[PDB]
């Protein structure tokens, strides 16, 4: 069993940087790896093989190197054309590596945060759903907490998030918490508590149920 | 090494 | 040259089914080849390959046991026989043309330099039902600046996709509508969202067009202003 890693998971760049990511094998593979680029909705496509040959037809500011357990995947002057998530792959047992995704840069913005009570309709059915977004911030990573009368919730949200907007170059993001109308109705307070990059402190949206 | 190899070639 | 799978589509846990691969425009026997699948939303995964000669076989782990690839060099194709399929088998899969060389003794892949669109496989237990279509409604909780938002939950429908405009079409600029989460029932959920002028709040009509077309559910939800504390 040969792990692959991947580094830096993401990276923000600007046309005409260099960029190079890295592949780790933890243990030997001589040259046998090859780099993949793959785009939302599309078919992977071979740039890189034999650690460092070329596939025929691939824009020359690609270049891998490496041999053994350290490759290396450079783009020399990025275009338009390379935003994308870039996969290795090691061709003794055909484990991937996990991708490294090239978003484009753009200046920190702050996410803007809403909050959004259950529907009597919903409640009406015995769940209670509460929505929190995150709207048109950048970089990508965020985090969200919940907290219900406080306590720090675990295991009962789930996210989503957008692919960066074509034309502002932001992600925006939900956090949905479900609960059981009886769990919903046994409290008060509900807050949703955001930590990002261009918060100097974790911005809270809450309100309490009896008011709401 | 290999999980998947043929010692022949289809040249 | 092309790569044309076949085969995929919904099947229920414990359940098998056979995909195929079409070749044309390379001579297919002298290839290794393979299938790679990619769940929603996460990275690649090799599953199964097959040298030019078809003396050697592998499996990844998480499937060896139940998938058993094989190839028809008269007919161009490659296939996979997928069985016991489980909720974490379901993925897109590709079919995917070998480049081999030979090295200390061993011809081998080196290379995917081909590959197809890929056939979808979805494993689920779960029944095809509509989505409940709840208000996300906009109150002093929900603005920023001079503007509101506003959107609507389309909560516990299956299969993948559905659809979501906002009066008709009408309204596209600041809507945000997100990938479809998996909840731990089975059933899908997303919540479609924008963005409006707080100004004409309540006045001015905001209708979410929800289509399920696997249920033939169509459902307008008017998503009106819900008081939530105090204007500030």
């Amino acid at each position: 069993d040969i792990q692959m890693t991947q580094s830096p998971s993401t990276l923000s760049a600007s046309v005409g940087d260099r960029v190079t990511i890295t592949c780790r094998a933890s243990q030997s593979i001589s040259r046998w790896l090859a780099w993949y680029q793959q785009k939302p909705g599309k078919v992977p496509k071979l740039l890189i093989y034999k650690a460092s040959s070329l596939e025929s037809g691939v824009p020359s500011r690609f270049s891998g190197s490496g041999s053994g357990t350290e490759f290396t995947l450079t783009i020399s002057s990025l275009q338009p054309d390379d935003f994308a998530t870039y996969y290795c792959q090691q061709y003794n047992s055909y484990s991937f590596g996990p991708g490294t995704k090239v978003d484009i840069k753009r200046t920190v913005a702050a996410p803007s945060v809403f909050i959004f009570p259950p529907s009597d309709e919903q409640l009406k059915s015995g769940t209670a759903s509460v929505v929190c977004l995150l709207n048109n911030f950048y970089p990508r990573e965020a985090k969200v907490q919940w907290k219900v009368d406080n306590a720090l919730q675990s295991g009962n949200s789930q996210e989503s998030v957008t692919e960066q907007d074509s034309k502002d170059s932001t992600y925006s993001l939900s956090s949905t918490l479900t609960l059981s109308k009886a769990d919903y109705e046994k409290h008060k307070v509900y807050a949703c508590e955001v930590t990002h990059q261009g918060l100097s402190s974790p911005v809270t949206k809450s309100f309490n149920r009896g008011e709401c | 090494g290999k999980l998947i190899s043929t010692t022949a070639v289809p040249w | 040259v092309q790569l044309v799978e076949s085969g995929g589509g919904l099947v229920q846990p414990g359940r098998s089914l056979r995909l195929s691969c079409a070749a044309s425009g390379f001579t297919f026997n002298d290839y290794a080849m393979h299938w790679v699948r990619q769940a929603p939303g996460k990275g690649l995964e090799w599953v199964s390959g097959i040298s030019w000669d078809s003396s050697s076989i592998g499996y990844a782990d998480s499937v060896k046991g139940r998938f058993t690839i094989s190839r028809d060099n008269a007919k161009n194709s490659l296939y996979l026989q997928m069985n016991s399929l489980r909720a974490e088998d379901m993925a897109l899969y590709y079919c995917v043309k070998g480049r081999d060389y030979y090295d200390s003794g061993g011809y081998f892949t080196v290379a995917f330099d081909i590959w197809g669109q890929g056939t979808m496989v979805t494993v689920s237990s779960a029944s095809t039902k509509g989505p409940s279509v709840f208000p996300l409604a906009p109150s002093s909780k929900s603005t920023s600046g001079g503007t509101a938002a506003l959107g609507c939950l389309v909560k516990d429908y299956f299969p993948e996709p559905v659809t979501v405009s906002w009066n008709s079409g009408a309204l596209t600029s600041g809507v945000h509508t997100f990938p479809a989460v998996l909840q731990s029932s089975g059933l899908y959920s997303l919540s479609s969202v924008v963005t409006v002028p707080s100004s004409s709040l309540g006045t001015q009509t905001y209708i979410c067009n929800v289509n399920h077309k696997p249920s033939n559910t169509k459902v307008d939800k008017k998503v009106e202003p819900k008081s939530c504390g105090r204007l500030v």
